[PDB]
C-alpha cells in the first residue's frame, strides 16, 4: 500500500495521456521539419497546425475535467457529515482532515 | 517535454530529447519509457542499441532479462542466444567486481536453459549446468537451479546422480546442526552405502560411530558393525566394549578361538 | 470436426483441424496486438489460443490411439507433440493437466509422466497445486513402473510439503502420504518428527492425535515427549488429547486437568477426563470427591471474578 512517490506518478501520467493519445489516432483513422536561421541563432519547426490546436484542446479538457471532478467532490462532502459540531466550512474541514490522521 | 512532441507527431524530437535523458544515467523509468517508445515507432534496430546501452547503465539482471523477453517476444532465434551469450559472459568477465548475487546469478542460468530446452538442444541446457556450477562452486542457488532441470528434461539416472548430492548436503547440514537425531544417521548412512560407495562410504560409518550414547545411540553402532562385517572388526568391537565385563572376558576367553567372530560379536 | 469424424475418418477430422492450429512465429505478440487491436486485426490470426479448439482436437487423438501405443506409433508421437504444445502455448488447464500425465501411465510412459507434473506446478497458484501434489505424489509411490529411489521420492514431498506450507495450505494428505510411506520403504518410526511437523505448522489436531497413538506402539520415551508438547476451544481439545495420553500410560493428568482447566470459561470435559482418569482404575472415592471440590472452589472463584 502507502503513497506514489512523484517519479512513479509522473510516468503513469506519462503512460495514460500516451493512451489517450493512442485512442485519439485511433478514433480518427476509425474515421477515415528542422530550420536553423545561422545569423539570428534561432531554430525554427514546422509543425501541422491541428496537432497544435489538438494539444491546446486536450489541455483545456483535462483542466475543466479535474476542475469538475473536484468540484463535485466540493458539494459532496460539505453535504455527508453535520455530526460534530462546526462553526464554518474552514472548521468542518479542519475537524474532517482531524478524522483522517486516525 | 515527451508527450507534447508526442501530440505534435515531432518523433525526432523525441528521440533526441531521449538521448539527451538517458546520458545523464536517471534511472530505470527513464529507460524503460525509452524501449517503450521504439516499441510504438516499430524501429526495432534503435531500441536494440538502446539495451545495449540500458545494461551498462543499470547493469543487473533484471535488465538484462528485460532485453531477453524483448528478444523471445519477437522469436528471432539468432538475436536471442547472441544476447544470452553476452549476459553470461559478462558475469563470468566481471566476477571479481562483485555486483551479481547467487540468488542473482541464478536467474540468468535457469533462463537460459529453460530457453534452450525449448529450443530442442538439450545438450547445451545440460552442460551450462556443468561450467556454471565449477564457473561457479559458491552460490547452492545456481546447484539446486540445475536440479529441477534435469527433473523437467533430464533422463532419470541423471537426476538420481544430482539428487544424491543435494540429499548429501543436507543431510550434513542438519546433522552439524542437530547433536543426537538418531533416526536420520539410519538414513544418512544408507544415503551412502546406497548410492555413494567409496573412501567417503567407510568414511561417514567412521564419523557417524564418532558421533555414537543412548538406547537411540548404541544400535547405530550396531549398525556401523554389521555394515562393517559385511564389507578389524575384533578390535574396533572390543574398543566399543570397554564401556561397561568380567563375565564378558570369561564368556569371550571360552567361545574366541574354540568357535567365531559372529560367536565374538555376541560377546557384544 | 464433427460431421467429418462420422462421414469420413479420423484423419480427415485431424486434417481439417491442423489447418486451425499452426502456431507461427511468436505468439506473445500476435496475442497482444490482437487485444490492443479495436476490432479491426481478425481473429483468424490468433485462432490457436482457443482452449476449445485444443482440447477437442486432443481428444479425437487421445480416443484414436490405440490402448497399447509404446511410442513407436505416428499417433502417440503425435498426441504428445500436439499436448506438450498446449503447454508451450501455457493455455492448459489442471484438468487438462491431468488427462496428459494419465495418458502417459495408461502408456507406461511412467517417468515421463513425472516430467509433467513438474513443468506445470510452477505455472499453477496454490488450492491447484494441492490437487497435483496429490496425484503426483502417488503416481511417485503407488504405481508400480515407477522405480524411484527412496531419497528421489523423499525429494518430492520436502520439495513440496516445504513449498506448498509455505504459501499455506492446510497439507493433511502429503503429511501422510509421507507419514504412510516411510514403512513400507524404509520401516521405521522417523514418522513423528515427520508428521509433528504437521501439527506445528507456521484439521491439525487431527493429524496430531492419530499419531500420539501411533508411538504408544513403539515406545512411551516419545509418547512422553508429545503430551508435553501437544498442550502448547481448540487449546482444551489439546489439553482432552493429553489425559487421554496420562491414561494409556495419573497425578500427571489430574496436574494436567488443572493446567487445561486453568487453560481456558466451561470445563465439564476436563471433569469427564479427571472422572475418566478415577474410573480407569480397577482406589477411594476420595481423591476423586476432592477434585470435584477443587474443580467446584475454582468455578466458585471465577463466579467471584465475574
Amino acid at each position: 500500500r502507502g503513497g506514489i512517490s512523484y517519479d512513479q506518478l509522473a510516468k503513469l501520467s506519462y503512460e495514460k495521456t500516451l493512451r489517450n493519445l493512442a485512442t485519439q489516432t485511433q478514433n480518427s483513422s476509425k474515421q477515415d521539419k528542422v530550420q536553423k536561421d545561422t545569423k539570428t541563432g534561432k531554430i525554427t519547426i514546422a509543425d501541422d497546425d491541428k496537432l497544435v490546436n489538438k494539444l491546446a484542446v486536450s489541455l483545456q479538457s483535462e483542466s475543466k475535467k479535474r476542475y469538475e471532478a473536484r468540484k463535485r467532490q466540493m458539494q459532496n462532502a460539505k453535504t455527508l457529515y453535520g455530526v460534530e459540531s462546526f462553526i464554518n466550512d474552514k472548521n468542518k474541514q479542519f475537524n474532517e482532515k482531524l478524522s483522517r490522521e486516525s | 517535454y515527451l508527450i507534447v512532441e508526442e501530440s505534435l507527431n515531432n518523433v525526432e524530437i523525441v528521440r533526441s530529447l531521449y538521448t539527451k535523458w538517458c546520458s545523464l544515467e536517471p534511472g530505470v523509468n527513464a529507460w524503460n519509457s525509452f524501449v517503450d517508445f521504439e516499441i510504438r515507432q516499430k524501429n526495432w534496430n534503435g531500441v536494440r542499441e538502446i539495451y545495449s546501452k540500458y545494461v551498462m547503465a543499470h547493469p543487473q539482471m533484471q535488465t538484462w532479462l528485460k532485453w531477453v523477453r524483448f528478444e523471445n517476444r519477437h522469436g528471432n532465434t539468432e538475436f536471442t542466444r547472441s544476447v544470452y551469450s553476452l549476459a553470461i559472459d559478462t558475469v563470468a568477465n566481471l566476477q571479481n567486481l562483485q555486483i551479481w548475487s547467487d540468488m542473482e546469478v541464478a536467474k540468468l542460468v535457469n533462463s537460459f536453459a529453460h530457453w534452450e530446452a525449448a529450443q530442442q538442444e538439450y545438450e547445451r541446457s545440460s552442460a551450462l549446468y556443468q561450467i556454471a556450477i565449477e564457473k561457479w562452486p559458491s552460490n547452492q542457488l545456481l546447484k539446486a537451479g540445475l536440479l529441477d532441470f534435469e527433473k523437467q528434461f533430464g533422463d532419470i539416472n541423471s537426476i538420481e546422480e544430482t539428487i544424491s548430492y543435494k540429499r548429501k548436503m543436507e543431510y550434513e547440514t542438519i546433522l552439524s546442526n542437530n547433536a543426537y537425531d538418531y533416526d536420520t544417521w539410519w538414513l544418512y548412512l544408507d544415503l551412502i552405502s546406497e548410492s555413494f560407495p567409496k573412501q567417503i562410504m567407510q568414511t561417514f560409518e567412521k564419523a557417524i560411530v564418532d558421533s555414537r550414547k543412548e538406547l537411540s545411540k548404541n544400535v547405530q553402532w550396531k549398525r556401523y558393525i554389521y555394515l562393517w562385517m559385511r564389507y578389524v572388526e575384533l578390535e574396533l568391537e572390543n574398543s566399543l566394549l570397554e564401556e561397561e565385563f568380567q563375565r564378558l572376558i570369561d564368556d569371550i576367553i571360552p567361545h574366541k578361538h574354540f568357535t567365531k567372530i559372529w560367536l565374538m560379536y555376541a560377546k557384544f | 470436426a464433427d460431421r467429418e469424424l462420422d462421414k469420413e475418418g479420423v484423419e480427415r477430422a485431424f486434417s481439417i483441424l491442423e489447418d486451425a492450429l499452426h502456431v507461427p512465429t511468436n505468439p506473445e505478440i500476435l496475442l497482444e496486438k490482437y487485444k490492443n487491436g479495436h476490432r479491426k486485426i481478425p481473429a483468424q490470426t490468433v485462432l490457436f489460443n482457443s482452449l476449445r479448439i485444443w482440447s477437442k482436437y486432443i481428444d479425437y487423438l487421445e480416443a484414436y490411439c490405440p490402448k497399447d501405443a509404446n511410442s513407436s506409433d505416428k499417433i502417440f508421437n503425435k498426441t504428445k507433440m500436439a499436448y506438450n504444445t498446449v503447454i508451450d502455448l501455457r493455455l492448459i488447464t489442471p484438468a487438462m493437466a491431468e488427462n496428459f500425465a494419465l495418458f502417459l501411465q495408461n502408456h507406461y510412459e511412467v517417468m515421463e509422466s513425472f516430467q509433467v507434473y513438474e513443468k506445470t506446478i510452477p505455472l499453477f497458484p496454490p488450492e491447484i497445486q494441492y490437487e497435483l501434489w496429490i496425484e503426483y505424489l502417488e503416481v511417485a509411490t503407488s504405481h508400480q513402473l515407477s522405480s524411484l529411489s527412496p531419497e528421489h521420492i523423499r525429494f518430492l514431498f520436502e520439495k513440496a510439503l516445504k513449498n506448498l506450507c509455505s504459501n499455506g495450505i492446510d497439507c493433511k494428505t502429503i503429511f501422510i502420504a509421507y507419514s504412510v510411506f516411510e514403512e513400507r520403504i524404509s520401516g521405521l518410526i522417523s514418522k513423528s518428527i515427520e508428521i509433528l511437523r504437521r501439527g506445528a505448522v507456521i484439521r491439525l489436531q487431527l493429524w496430531r492425535m492419530c499419531i500420539s497413538k501411533a508411538e504408544s506402539t513403539l515406545g512411551p520415551s516419545v509418547t512422553r515427549e508429545l503430551y508435553q508438547e501437544c498442550i502448547q476451544k481448540a487449546v482444551e481439545f489439546v489439553i482432552k488429547f493429553s489425559d487421554f495420553e496420562s491414561s494409556i500410560g495419573a497425578r500427571e493428568i489430574l496436574a494436567y486437568g488443572a493446567k487445561l482447566l486453568p487453560p481456558s470459561n466451561t470445563e465439564l470435559w476436563d471433569s469427564f477426563e479427571i472422572f475418566e482418569l478415577k474410573h480407569g482404575d480397577k482406589t477411594y472415592k476420595d481423591m476423586l470427591k476432592m477434585k470435584k471440590v477443587l474443580e467446584s472452589n475454582m468455578l466458585i472463584d471465577s463466579a467471584s471474578v465475574s
